[PDB]
Parts: structure tokens; sequence; C-alpha cells
């Protein structure tokens, strides 16, 4: 749910600001202390296939 | 001549006056991407085409529609240099004005309730640089132009191979630009068939029954009607006499008194013409001739409605007796023949199961989505969405042009979708090809080959993004509210930017620019690939695509393609060739009148070439344009033949149009075999840029176009007087006439110093102009890598002797004197980029501290207090550049190691040395250090030091920009105030602020003062705001990977000289590995005493048929002989009249040429600098197929004191006695290819091992291991070697116990192996055992 909130808010802000949102903007955009947003961004990565 | 043209003017042979100069060599890339991103007011190709095609988006009949207005691209946030430093795309945003409307109740034409019009962001698209290069992820990438089949209609044969019957088939094919294909083909027994894809063979006429056609009008469209009337009796036959051609009748055909056609006789056309002259329309036949005919339409009884005969039925006597009693005397039959009119459609109808429209649509909908039951309206919408929907099927303007052209239509425009007339005309044309008239096509023909480019492929991926987003917009506007949103919440910019970044980031057509040579850039941008999406692959295709078709002449170079797996699929675009409006290739020719060759030129495509007949470039004509013979060699239709004097239509432009830019820089290319010329032009890319640049003595005249018109050198945009020359910058004072009235200024050119190219070589710019020198517009100022004075200097010219010298030149080997390596004339400069990342593990974060466990202080003396190496400390292999330690824990110590720790009390530390180290076996200098740090992390001391360094550098540099720019501006102000109110000595005392506000007469001069004043103030404010912007770009944080703290990058500059093992090559394809690097004392030397520098091998020259290296060697000897005579006449201090005389004789010298020269140059100041530039050797241009012959080389050698035969006697360096049979010495221009040996050499004792199978993983510098593959195992089986193989694939490679047992036994000095079992075989057992298959090992 947190990952889908991050993708939704970073979908909304990308057409508001224009470049892409930095997580410093996600600090004041959301209610999380921006050091947890880094690890939520880290956990949400699917592993590479080892035959890629 | 211009100013650098008279600096060192190149002697030019050649006999053809060039009438069209070499065009802008990168026009494909830049012109394509100018078609891509440009505000086109119409439906011209571009982004406007994609928007106007995919928009308007409408709701699911909910009366809410989104339509389009315009777009705009913003300026990039980051310029190209900072973009290459940081790693982002060099991109631009994409603002689009969109307009949302909602309609009201029961008014489709009525007024909307509201409109909502705003701008919206949809992704970033990358911009092309000024040279044709994109930047995607830190690197500099080139998108190669693609070659594929033109959308349209192709009539192929596919002869013979089907079922070995000897019969040819024919297949027509409609290839769209976007949609499903279409095929029509015959079978071995004369039945037509349709295919909507490469799916199952369907009967043909069902697609006609899918277009609302009954059997009547199908047979009407594909056949002509023979009318049988019963004129009162006997069932007569109406006759057109042309219908009887080539036929044999079974009876006597009589017309108007006379029996013309006899029974059992073939009908001659004399009978036909007599029947035409005798006014013959209707003749009498028996009832037996209708036994073979087939009825056209439906015949019934009138009142009862019963069927006499349905359509497409043969007629027997029973059906004739049935149609006699109903009363019908009109009979319509189908005209058949075995040669002229084949009854193919009738046979296809007899094969076809269906009858009506609905069963046809049911058959197609069952035969495209099989297994599911059909439905009427779903089948109707399917066949709507196959070929006739505007959405899922599209021929472009090129598709419609070829589709009309190969059907011999009139209009060259039309709708994208098909129509009934289109498919019916294609079927008519296919039946006509089967009936013997017309011809098939061939796919190698470059009139049926379209060349795509960057703009078109980016446009198509952008359209993929727009349909992927319009699915979501249809989903949203179907659920669309009334007023809750500005119209940007509907659209996501993830798919659009995702698609375009996926194309530029990952494709077979978008690759790293080969950037180690200006030639390599300019020929990688000019590349015509046939691979990639929408094109053939190396596995599937194919031989005819690899081969050269005769329509490649002057469009695609035949002698440049990468020899290897893909030969000919990676073609290169010819020199003079452009790209047509419709995308095809087209080449220049000179229009020929009655006899006079006019200098006007017409670009001709391939299918327009075959109609005309085209003359030869190598022809001879007087000043009146008349050919000197009455017959001349030409080509008409792919056939070289000799035609008349005034039958010609076009002449070739120049002698060079058949080759590429890569091959045309091989001189004497007409004297080499095409194999070695292919290899020579294939390897002329791979020259490393040497430390100097050294002017090829044997050039082809194409060197200046490749030098200027690439992107490496700095071309002046406005000429003037050179004000300031530094290695960093060149500052030009523009002349008065070339200067704009507003924004006066002067020009400044910031050179690019020592920096990293993609192939690790050092791209560098160096000034070639001095202070206070006049320059022309378009004149070179700063030589790039491998460029001298605006020429192309790929390598260096060296004295060569062709003799076998003690076997050191055995197979192909080169042998070089020490005079080369002492001069550092092949010493090249490489730049490597080592990187040290510092992440955050879950055991703790890493540090960049200088304190490292268990290293010496002497190993750390090359570091600072911050732990990052100083700039400019020569390091070797193993030195520590970035001291980085990673936290670890839980040591799990053993027995007696734990005993030892207890004894000595030494704490096993909580950290591990994972520092960045120099790779094994290089050297060099640390020249540039960068520290990227995530924002919110403490920046250490050297990071702030680098920030202060770059901040002072940017502020000093922009202050110098503003200061020298306003120095030019105040020097213009002084030139203004002298005219009309001079202060000669009064002006320079009063300050610069009080020049802008001094009074003067109201004229254009006061308006000029107002302009220069406001430009001063605008540049001041612009300076201030862009300095603040540059500071906020430098000081801010940097985006990084998720979960990495900081990255320290260190640029090494290695200076690699030469050693045995390197590779060198002339431009003719004579490869060679330097074998021994002799001292100067051992070289062969002639009687003057000059030691030859490179001794090649003569045995390669008769075998490999490249004789042109000998001619290039002789003419190089000629060039350096002229250079030595000029050097002697300059060393003796001869007066300038003697030098003028000798240079005049050197430049006249030969047949009728194209090289008129001085005396028009200055008295001393231009001639003496020319002689200073000719003392190393007078260059010679040889335009490729037209240039210098043998007798001109002999006459140039007679100008020097050299022997005419070109072979000096030479003395051995060791025995000191003369070689018998005097040998060929000369000056060959040779190149150092970048297959250097120290990048290739490594070895492995014991390193890492692969995870899934315990084997040493292969690579470099992963320590690799030479893969002892399957053939080498067969080789050791072929010997008696068995212990070698047992250790070769168990102990040295695979066994997890055996390798450590072997290492122990070796360091104990006991050579012995304990073999055991390989590990990967145990993996194989677990893999078969992890199937349902039991596999075991057995008892004893």
């Amino acid at each position: 749910e947190t990952i889908n909130k991050l993708n939704r808010i970073s979908r909304q802000m990308l057409q508001e600001m224009g470049r892409e949102p930095t997580p410093e903007e996600l600090a004041e955009r959301m209610l999380m202390p921006e050091d947890k947003i880094r690890k939520v961004l880290k956990i949400a990565k699917e592993p590479i296939s080892m035959e890629t | 001549y211009s100013y650098t043209e008279k600096k060192r003017i190149r002697k030019d042979f050649g006999k053809r006056p060039q009438v069209l100069d070499v065009p802008y060599l990168l026009s494909i890339q830049l012109d394509s991407f100018q078609k891509f991103i440009e505000q086109d007011p119409e439906g011209q190709y571009g982004l406007e085409a994609a928007f106007r095609s995919v928009f308007p988006i409408q709701s699911y009949s909910g009366n809410s529609e989104l339509q389009y207005v315009s777009y705009r691209l913003g300026e990039p946030v980051f310029d190209v240099q900072e973009c290459q430093i940081r790693g982002v795309t060099y991109s631009a945003p994409l603002r689009v004005k969109l307009r949302l409307v909602i309609y009201e109740r029961e008014a489709p034409e009525g007024t909307v309730k509201d409109i909502k019009e705003q701008e919206v962001y949809m992704g970033e698209i990358p911009l092309m640089t000024d040279n044709g290069t994109f930047v995607i992820n830190g690197t500099e990438r080139v998108i190669v132009s693609q070659l594929h089949r033109s959308p349209g209609v192709f009539f192929d044969s596919d002869k013979g191979k089907t079922h070995s019957s000897g019969k040819v088939l024919y297949n027509a094919r409609i290839i769209p630009y976007r949609g499903s294909w279409l095929d029509f083909e015959f079978d071995p027994k004369d039945n037509l068939f349709v295919r909507i894809d490469r799916r199952r063979k369907l009967p043909a006429t069902i697609i006609l029954r899918a277009l609302n056609y009954t059997t009547e009008q199908i047979l009407d469209l594909f056949f002509e009607k023979v009318i049988f009337e019963i004129r009162d009796n006997k069932l007569q036959m109406e006759l057109v006499p042309e219908r009887l051609r080539g036929e044999t009748a079974s009876f006597d055909i009589e017309a108007n008194g006379k029996v013309y056609v006899e029974k059992g006789r073939r009908i001659t056309a004399r009978h036909i013409r007599q029947l035409e002259k005798d006014d013959v329309k209707l003749i009498e036949v028996p009832v037996e001739y209708i036994a073979g005919k087939v009825v056209a339409k439906d015949y019934i009884d009138e009142s009862t409605g019963e069927l006499i005969c349905a359509a497409n039925m043969e007629l027997s006597l029973d059906l004739l007796a049935k149609l006699s009693q109903s009363g019908h005397k009109r009979i319509e039959t189908l005209f058949t023949n075995d040669l002229d009119h084949g009854p193919y459609i009738s046979e296809t109808l007899r094969v076809d199961p269906t009858n009506d429209r609905l069963s046809a649509l049911v058959e197609i909908y069952r035969m495209m989505r099989p297994g599911e039951p059909p439905t009427r309206e779903a089948a109707e919408s399917l066949f709507e969405n196959l070929f006739f929907s505007e959405d899922r099927y599209d021929l472009s303007a090129v598709g419609r042009m070829k589709f009309n052209r190969s059907l011999l239509r009139e209009e060259i425009e039309g709708s994208g979708i098909l129509s009934k007339d289109d498919i019916i005309d294609v079927m008519k044309k296919l039946i006509d090809i089967r009936n013997g008239k017309g011809e098939v096509d061939d796919i190698d023909h470059l009139g049926n080959r379209r060349i795509r480019s960057v703009g078109e492929m980016a446009e198509n991926q952008f359209r993929v993004g727009l349909v992927r987003v319009e699915r979501a917009v249809k989903e949203r506007l179907s659920l669309g509210d009334l007023d809750t949103l500005m119209p940007q919440d509907m659209i996501n910019a993830k798919p659009i930017s995702a698609a375009v970044k996926e194309f530029f980031g990952s494709s077979q057509l978008s690759q790293f620019m080969d950037q180690n040579n200006p030639l390599s850039e300019i020929t990688h941008k000019r590349r015509i690939s046939a691979l990639g999406p929408g094109g053939l692959t190396r596995e599937r295709a194919g031989f005819e695509v690899r081969d050269v078709h005769p329509t490649h002449y002057g469009r695609v170079c035949p002698i440049e393609t990468p020899e290897g797996p893909n030969i000919g699929l990676i073609n290169s675009l010819s020199v003079y060739a452009q790209t047509n409006e419709y995308g095809f290739l087209e080449t220049p020719y000179r229009k020929v009148t009655d006899g006079v060759v006019t200098d006007e030129i017409h670009y001709l495509s391939a299918i327009e070439e075959g109609n005309y007949v085209i003359a030869q470039a190598n022809s001879n004509l007087d000043e009146e344009g008349h050919f000197v013979e009455d017959l001349v060699t030409c080509r008409s239709k792919g056939e070289s033949s000799l035609f008349s004097r005034d039958q010609v239509d076009y002449m070739d432009v120049s002698t060079q149009q058949v080759v590429s830019v890569g091959a045309s820089l091989i001189p004497f290319l007409e004297h080499d075999d095409a194999n070695r010329a292919l290899m020579g032009a294939n390897m002329q890319r791979q020259a490393v840029p040497t430390l100097r640049a050294d002017k090829p003595l044997v050039g082809t005249g194409m060197e200046r176009a490749v030098a200027v018109d690439s992107g490496v050198t700095a071309v002046a945009k406005r000429g003037g007087v050179v004000q300031y020359v530094d290695a960093s910058r060149i500052v030009i004072k523009v002349n008065e006439d070339e200067m704009y009235p507003g924004e006066a200024g002067i020009d400044i050119y910031n050179l690019t110093k020592y920096t990293r190219s993609n192939q690790n070589t050092c791209i560098n710019q160096m000034p070639c102009v001095s202070l206070g020198e006049p320059v022309e517009r378009g004149d070179v100022l700063a030589d790039g890598p491998s460029t001298d004075l605006g020429e192309l200097a790929l390598g260096q010219n060296m004295r060569v002797a062709f003799m076998p010298w003690n076997g050191y030149n055995f197979e192909d080997s080169i042998l070089v004197s020490e005079r080369v390596v002492q001069e550092d004339r092949f010493t090249t400069i490489h730049i490597q980029e080592l990187a040290c990342v510092s992440r955050d593990t879950k055991l703790g974060p890493e540090e960049i501290t200088a304190d490292i466990p268990n290293v010496g202080e002497a190993a750390l003396s090359k570091l600072d207090e911050s732990g990052i190496v100083y700039i400019g400390a020569e390091v070797t292999g193993g030195d520590i550049l970035v001291g980085k330690v990673t936290p670890k824990g839980e040591t799990q110590l053993t027995p007696e190691e734990k005993l030892l720790r207890a004894i000595f009390g030494e704490k096993a530390s909580d950290v591990k040395d994972s520092s960045l180290r120099v790779p094994n076996g290089v050297s060099g200098t640390v020249i540039d250090v960068q520290v990227f740090t995530r924002d919110g992390v403490e920046k250490d001391k050297r990071a702030l030091e680098i920030e202060e360094m770059q901040l002072k550098q940017a502020k000093k540099d922009l202050s110098e920009e503003l200061q020298i720019l306003e120095a030019g501006l105040f020097s213009r102000i002084r030139a203004v105030l002298v005219a009309g109110g001079v202060e000669a000595e009064k002006l320079d005392k009063l300050p610069r602020d009080r020049w802008l506000e001094l009074g003067l007469t109201d004229e254009e001069k006061q308006n000029q003062l107002e302009q220069l004043a406001e430009q001063y103030d605008e540049l001041k404010h612009e300076f201030e705001k862009k300095l603040e912007a540059k500071r906020r770009k430098i000081t801010q944080g940097d985006d990084l990977a998720p979960g990495v703290l900081k990255i320290v990058k260190v640029y090494l500059a290695v200076k690699r000289r030469i050693q045995p093992g390197d590779k060198m090559a002339g431009r003719h394809g004579n490869k060679g590995v330097i074998s021994k690097i002799n001292p100067i004392e051992d070289m062969p030397y002639d009687e003057n005493g000059t030691p030859v520098d490179i001794v090649l091998n003569p045995l390669g020259v008769p075998s490999r048929m490249n004789i042109g290296q000998i001619l290039e060697t002789h003419l190089g000897m000629a060039a350096k002989g002229i250079g030595d005579k000029i050097n002697a006449m300059l060393k003796q201090q001869q007066e300038v009249a003697k030098l003028r005389e000798f240079i005049q004789r050197a430049y006249d010298l030969g047949a009728d040429v194209r090289q008129k020269v001085d005396l028009s140059t200055f008295s001393d100041e231009e001639v003496m600098r020319l002689a200073e530039n000719l003392r190393k050797g007078m260059p010679i241009a040889t335009p490729v197929f037209d240039g210098a012959k043998e007798a001109e080389i002999k006459e140039l050698l007679k100008l020097g004191d050299l022997p005419t035969s070109g072979q000096i006697r030479l003395y051995d360096g060791r025995t000191g006695e003369q070689f018998e049979r005097p040998v060929t010495v000369g000056y060959m221009y040779m190149l150092k290819l970048n297959h250097l040996v120290d990048d290739k050499m490594h070895a492995r004792s014991t390193g890492s091992y692969s995870l899934v199978t315990q084997q040493p993983l292969g690579g470099k510098a992963q320590f690799g291991g030479q893969r002892f593959g399957e053939m080498e195992v067969w080789a050791l089986e072929a010997y008696g070697a068995a212990y070698t193989l047992q250790e070769m694939l168990t102990v040295k490679s695979d066994d997890v116990n055996g390798r450590t047992k072997m290492y122990k036994n070796i360091v104990d000095g006991n050579h012995q192996m304990e073999p055991g079992m390989p590990e990967s075989f145990n993996v194989l057992l677990k893999e078969i055992r992890s199937l349902g298959i039991n596999i075991e090992l057995e008892d004893e």
C-alpha cells in the first residue's frame, strides 16, 4: 500500500513539477520522515532474472 | 583559396572537374531530426503528424471529447557537458496544449457546456547534439538508420522449390506500414488463395465474398463475357476475332459466305484479320462447343422460380435442353484459354465452401481466433478492424505511392486504409502476372527498399506511447466527471517517456558511438543497418540481402561492410547520396542535353534510374560538353554497354560517388582487390589518435570534408581577425560586414581539453591559428583528435622498406626501428575512468576515510587527509586511489588462529579493506577527480574543496566571458563615437560608464548607441542571473541510485607507447603485428645514410592482390623527395624567387589537371609559411578512381633526385654490405589500430569461481580463463594425453576439493593430483534427478 501510494503521488507530482519528484519533495508531500521513503523505494525492486 | 587553404595547399592529381562538391556528410541525422521536432503547420512528418493522427480522443459515446491544439519543447535543464558529467538524458520537456469539451443533451452539433484548455507535460524526449549524437545515460550514442522493405505491394515469384514439380508459383503481398499483412498465392494446381497473415491458407474468393460480392459480379470483374445467342436455331456464337488467337478449333467457323476456320486446324491471325475486315460479329457454331464453357450468372424459370443452373457451372446438353424449353436464348459464358485468360477464379470458387457474406465473415472470424464460436456483429467489427479501420491499419503516403506505382495508377495520394478497388486490382494484377504479362519484382532492388532514420523511428515509438495512453484516456473519459479536473489528471507521462527512453536506451539500432577517430564518428552516423525491429535477423536472413544488387551503384557503398557474422546487412551510405522525400535512396547525376552536359544536377531514385541511360564518370569531354568519341560506355538497366554519342541521358557527377567516406580515403583504391579494400576501409575506423597529427602525404582530397564536417574540430562561424589564442579558448574579433547590428559582441570558442572518449582514447582540441591572423568564414581554428590544419591525420607517415629481414616479418609481421619509439610518434594517450561507489549495507555504512587496516604508510603517502588521491600523482598497479572500508562482523575464527589471537591479544578489526585500486598492470596520472554525494549526507573536506574549485572556475570563466565580450563591445563603442563627434584624446580618460551616456547627434548613430547600451545592461543582468543559476546547479545535491551514499570517480591518463604485440596497418588492408623493436644501428640504410623505419614483408603483395600499397609507397617517396629538396633550398637560405620557381614547377607537373596555383600569393609571408609547412614533405591528393597514374609518378620522381624505378640500393645495418637486387623504400602512411597488447594480455593462477557451477568465470579483468572447449578436449583425446585432460577438466577447473588439494600439494612442492569427481557433473545429476528421471551411481 505504501509502494502504491509512492507510485501514485509520484505520478501526480511528475505532471505538477515537471522534472520528476525528488524524495525531499516527498517529505513534505507525505507524512513519512524521508529516510524511510528511501528504503521503501529500495524494497520495491523486482529481482533481475539471472539469465537476463 | 581561403586562408588555411593557402597555409599548406595539397597537390592534387585527377582529371575530372568536380561540379558538385561533397555535401554535408551528416545530413541524414540532422535533416531527419529536423523533420521530427519542428512546428509543421500541416500534416507533414513530425510530432504534429503523430498528434493529429492519434487525436481527438473521444469517450465511449458519452459526448466528452479531448482534442489537440499545439505543442512546445522547453529548453533543457542541463547543458551537454554537465549532462555527460552527471548521467541524465540530454532531453527536453514536452508541453502540449490540450482542449477538453463536453456536449449537452440532444445536440451533437450543439454548444458545449465548457471547454478546458491548458498545457500538460508528457515526458522528456532527447535532443540531438550539433553533431548527430544523443546522450542517454552519461554516454554519447548514435541511432543508426534502418533499411527495410517499402510498404506497398510486392509481386514475388518463389520459383521452383514447392513440391519439386518444376512449376513456378506467384504470390502478391500487401505490406502495410502499421497493421496486418495480406498475401495472395497460387498452389501447384492453379487455385488462388488468400492469407490475412502468415496464418493458414484460405481460399481467395472468400475475401471477395467478405466485401459484399456475389458470384455474378466476381466473374464479371475477373472475366469477359462470351454471348451465345440462338438466332432462330442451332445455338450460334457471337464473335470477336481477337478471341481466337493462338487457338485450334474443333470445327469449321464460317462467316459471310466463306469457311475461314477449318476443322482441326490452328487459327492463324490472318484469319482473324480477314474476319475483322469482313465485318464479322455473329457466327454459327454447333451445340458441341458449349460442352466446355461455364455459365456466368444465375439462370432460372420465370414463373416457377426453379433453378435451371446456378452461377459458375459447366454446361452439358441436358442444361441446354433445359434452357431451350424455358425460352431463354441469351447465354453468358466465361472466356477461357490456356495462355491468355486463365480460369483461375472459377476454380477458386469451386474450391470455396462458403456462398454468402455472413458465412464468409464467420469463416474469417473462426479462422483468426480459432476454437471459440463466432458471432455476426463481432465478425463484422473484426473485418472492419483488419483492413478498413483508420486505427489498426495504415499505409503511409509512401505506402500509397508504391501501391499506386506498382499498379500503374494515376494519383500518388490517397487514404491510408484499403478499399474494394485496391484489393480487386491487386488480384487482377496477380492474375495478369500468372497469365504471362508483366514481371515480378525483387527485394534487393533499392526502389523497393526504404531507409528509415532517427526521426521516423522516434515518431513511431512516440505513437506507441500515445496509443498506450489513449487506452487510459478512453477509460477515464468514459467515467469522466463534469468539473473536477483540469485535463491533466487523465494522462500519465510514464508510458510516453517510458517508450521513447526505452527506444533510445535499448535497441539494436541505438548504440554507443565509436569515437576514437573523426572518420569513425562520421561513418557510424552514416550507417545503413538492416537489423533491428521491423527488419531481418542474422539467423533468419539470408543470402540475397547480403549480396550486392546493381541498383546499389552510387547509393550504397559496396566495399565497406563489417566482414564477419553480418556481411552486407550493415551497409554504408555513399558519398553523394541523399535521402528522397519518400525515404528512398537517390543519387546525383548531371543532366545531358542534345550533346552538351549541363552543370545542373538531378537527384534520381532507383526506379527512376532504370528508364534513362546513364553515362560514365570516366569519360572525356571538351569545353563545349561534347563527348570526344561518337560512342561511350554507359549503363542502361543494370547492364554496362557502349551506346551512341547523343542517346545518353545523364552523366555521373564525379569519380567518387560509388564509395563511402570510409573507403574513399584509401588512395589508389582502383589498384586493389575488393577483398583487401574491404578490410582496409573496415579497419580505417580503428586508428587510435596519436600524440601528434601528421598529414597523410598520399591523400585523396576527401580528408578536408571528413575533418571539417565532423564534429571534432572547431569551425569558425563568422570570420574576422583573431584577437586571442589560448589552449583553453580562441577569441575572434568579427569583421564589420559579417556582424549583426544588434547584439554586437565578438565570438568566443571554448575548446574541449583532455577528456574521455567512449573507447577510452583521449579526444582533445588544440589551436592551429596564431594571434592576429585573418580567418575566412567556415575556416578551421582548432584541430581535434587526429586532425592537422583541418585535414584528417589518422596515423603517421613512415619510411618503409619491403624486404624479408631475418624472418622477423614472417607471416604478416611489421618490424619497427627504435627511431619511431624514441620520437614518441606512436605514443598514444588513453583515459580510463575508475569508479568507487560507497553504498549502505545492512551491516553498516561504508566510509571514505584514509585510515586503512593493515597497510603501510608508504602505501598511503599518495593520499590526502580526506582519503581521496591527489591530482597528478603517477600511480602504478596496486596503488590505492580511494581508501574505502566496509564494516563487517562475526569473524568465526578457527582453532589455533584463536589460540594465536589469545597469545598476542590483537583484535580482529570490525572492518574490511574494500578500497578502489588500480587494475593489474597499468600506470599513468590522476587528472580529474569527481565526488558525487547524496543530498542530506555530510560532505567531506575534499568534496567541498572540489566544489570551491569548480565554483571559482565557473565564476572566473563567466567573468572572463563578460569582460572580454564587453571589451569587444567598448571597442565597438569607441568606433561609433569617432564618427560624428570624435573625442580623440578626450574619450579614453573619461570612464566606461560615461560612454553609454555621452551625447551625440540624433541619427542612426544615436540609435546605435542606445542598442549597444541596452545590450551592455542586458548582458550584465544576464551574467548575474546565470551566475546564480550556475551556482545553484553546482552546490546542490546529485541524484544517485537508490541506496548509495557517495561515488568517487578518478580519471587516469595512461600514456602507452608501443611494444612488440601491438597492431599496425596501412590503408590498404595490410595488417601486421610489430615483432621486434630494433635499434637504429641495425636498420637497412641507403647510400645517403637515412635508416628506414619500418621493414614490411614483400610476400604479402603478390598473394593478397593489393598492389596499390606499392604505388602509395612510391608516391610517398616522391612526396618526401620534394620535401627534402624544399628543406635543402630553405636550409641554404635561397631567396624566395627560387622557392617560388621550384614550388611552381612542383605544382604544375603532369597532364591536364585541376590545380592552378600561385603566383597570386603574397611575396614572403604566405610563401615562406608554405615552405615551412612543406619541409616535412609536399602532400599529394589522389582522387579515388581518377587520380595519379604511373607516368605522373615517374615524372614527379624526376623532379626529385630519386631514381625513376623507385628502388634504392640499401646497405644492411649489421654486415654493412650491399643487398643484391635494390629494394623498394618509400613513405607509407600507417595507422596504430587499437588492438593494443596490454589490453589483450592476462593470465590467471587462481581467482574467482562461478556460483551455480564451480568453474572459473571467463572475462577480463575478472581474471577469466582460456576456455578449454570441446574441440580442445577432442585434441587431447587425439593424443595419448589422458592425465592432462583429467587435470584439465577436474582439478584445474571444477572439483571443489581437488583444486585446494592441488594448491596445497603444489606449494609443498609435491606434483600430484587427487582427482575426485567434478562438481558440474554433480549438478547435472541433481538437474536430471530434479526431473522425474532417476539417475544414480552404482555399486563398486
